[PDB]
RNA sequence: GUGAAGCCGGCUUUCUGGCGUUGCUUGGCUGCAACUGCCGUCAGCCAUUGAUGAUCGUUCUUCUCUCCGUAUUGGGGAGUGAGAGGGAGAGAACGCGGUCUGAGUGGU
């Protein structure tokens, strides 16, 4: 008996995935924590203006 | 309420259900080597392989298309360390196989000798990789090398244990870390590197793969030795 | 052609069986339909729980680390902040360096 | 020759220090039993 | 994934060692890099000139990469002046 | 645990019983054998329970099967047949499950 017709229908209808939010933390810990292994007003608006106003 | 299915390597299985676990069929039913979980079928038991703490386990479910360690094989190991994957490989061999475990480091050559009274398909070899002359009386001619030293002069080791003890056409994998070899160097600029050495004896890499979900910066090579003419 | 497999199991890199594999063998164990989705929801459960435990690792080591850096201020040695305290990591103190006696 | 390798002779072994201390808490127990029944039999004869 | 498969033949992807790129980087700024006392050829060759009885220009007089555009113009100016 | 009902045969032994099947034979309603195969008939003997306890108690999946056969979508029955599940005892591996603190004390 031929069971290829039977075995991809079973190795490929049932498909399923871990979420990447769970992949990604699970990828962190396995990391470590040593340090080897982890990984609108700028200064001339306030010049210019301390010179035309106040200077 | 497992569910077995057959991998593509022979004498290895996946076992899903409540557990997504790489299995090999256990060679002593009922015990466990290094706290791994077994489930059972039915009579037939298997011993959870975990890819996070073994390398051979991460190419496999990293899809290498050959391991060449089969049933009935002779495998020499290097790089024994506690047995984990040890013990694995010698599951798939099973009795008609053969493994030796050379491992140099003493604190885990005292975990391989507990391992390997309790199987007797596993020959240990407490000596050192750089000089395979003074372990030949051990040692027969073998079919596969596989090597995970994780040290700067890896091919050269594999190449002088590969003269001795490795059979024409017979088959290495080695794992190699890119950091080790040369910390300051890129991963690929490395691998490439050794792939050259490893053309200079007389050996031929016919793959490559990278273990980056379970590990980083190491990459797998499956070649034949001195091929057939 | 190189791997001697069907082009839909390349997609699936973990387990990809040659052809002769294939129709030589048979899966083993639960193969109905409504087992399937049974087994589907067992996977959900333990990842969740192996997703919540090292959730709670992650903070039970910083509350253990600000325990201790509130512990180490207790000491009569001048001390200067570097960093303040925040979520993940506790404020950094640079103390003066006399040797104990 | 891996034993010899690892330094292991029958003196370093230190198995029978577990074992020794095993069987030395069973045999006072056994040793307990077995009293209170001579005490307990012969008690019927001379009690004092 | 086509991009992540890759056939490549066993000669062609030998390339130059990243490692030996870095040996010659280093022979090259020790001896010609920065904070060094280097003059060019045709300076050094021109010391002679000016000491000689008769004093010569440099040995190469002519910059050829200097300027282009800047050349045709003065052929241009040089033909107007002879009108 | 319940508490009064169950079961109804054997060996001798005539009528030189019949009814049958299964192999070989046969010119021939021919013979030869085998039966752990049935229905008798004719007389004789033998044995013939129970308050000192009659009667009555099991899930699943399957096969070894077997007989009726509704043989076509069947049904039953007998299985020291296998296991699954449940109870009791004896072992082995693994888990719950995680090994206080850290610079001051005493005399003068």
């Amino acid at each position: 008996r031929d069971h290829l017709r039977v075995n991809l229908k079973f190795l490929t209808r049932t498909r399923s995935t871990v979420a990447e939010s769970v992949s990604q933390q699970i990828l962190r810990q396995n990391r470590g924590r040593k340090a080897c292994d982890r990984p609108v007003f700028t200064e001339e608006d306030f010049q210019k203006f301390q010179q035309e106003y106040f200077g | 309420n497992v569910m077995v299915e057959p991998h593509r390597h022979e004498g290895v299985f996946i076992c899903r259900g409540k557990e997504d676990a790489l299995v090999t069929k256990n060679l002593v039913p009922g015990e466990s080597v290094y706290g791994e979980k077994r489930v059972s079928i039915s009579k037939i038991e298997y011993r959870a392989w975990n890819p996070f703490r073994s390398k051979l386990a991460a190419a496999i479910l990293g899809g290498v298309d050959q391991i060449h360690i089969k049933p009935g094989a002779k495998v020499l190991y290097l790089g024994a360390a506690s047995g984990t994957t040890v013990s694995h490989v010698s599951d798939i061999v099973g009795p008609d196989g053969l493994v030796y475990a050379v491992e140099f480091s003493h604190r885990s050559g005292r975990d391989l000798i507990n391992l390997a009274k309790k199987r007797t398909n596993i020959i240990p070899v407490i000596e050192d990789a750089r000089h395979p002359h003074k372990y030949r009386m051990l040692i027969a001619m073998v079919d596969v090398i596989f090597a995970d030293v994780a040290q700067p002069d890896q091919t050269r080791i594999v190449a002088l244990n590969a003269h001795t003890f490795l059979r024409n056409g017979g088959h290495f994998v080695i794992s190699i870390k890119a950091n080790c070899i040369d910390s300051t160097a890129s991963a690929e600029a490395v691998f490439a590197s050794e792939v050259k050495k490893m053309q200079q004896e007389n050996m031929k890499p016919q793959e490559q793969l990278t273990l980056e979900p379970y590990e980083r910066d190491h990459a797998v090579v499956v070649g034949v030795y001195r091929p057939p003419p | 052609t190189h791997l001697q497999t069907a082009p839909e199991l390349v997609d699936r890199v973990f387990n990809r069986p040659r052809i002769e594999t294939l129709q030589k063998e048979k899966v083993k164990g639960v193969t109905n339909q409504t087992g399937l989705k049974r087994i589907a929801k067992e996977r959900q459960k333990q990842y969740n729980c192996l997703t919540q435990r090292i959730e709670r690792e992650k903070k039970l080591f910083v509350i253990a680390q600000k325990i201790q850096t509130r512990k180490d201020l207790m000491d009569k040695t001048q001390k200067v902040k570097v960093k303040k305290e925040t979520v993940n990591s506790p404020a950094i103190y640079k103390f003066q360096s006399r040797r104990k006696r | 020759l891996s034993r010899y390798r690892l330094k292991f002779s029958a003196d370093k072994v230190d198995t029978m220090i577990v074992q020794a201390i095993s069987l030395l808490d069973d045999l006072d127990k056994e040793l307990n039993n077995y009293i209170m029944r001579c005490r307990e039999w012969y008690g019927w004869h001379f009690p004092e | 994934q086509n991009k992540s498969y890759l056939a490549v033949r066993l000669k062609d992807q030998d390339l130059r060692d990243s490692r030996q790129q870095a040996a010659q980087a280093f022979i090259h700024n020790s001896l010609y890099g920065p904070g060094t006392n280097r003059t060019t050829v045709n300076k050094f060759l021109s010391l002679a000139n000016k000491r000689l009885p008769v004093k010569r220009a440099a040995v190469q007089f002519l910059n050829n990469a200097w300027g282009i555009q800047k050349k045709q113009n003065a052929k241009r100016f040089k033909r107007r002046w002879m009108v």
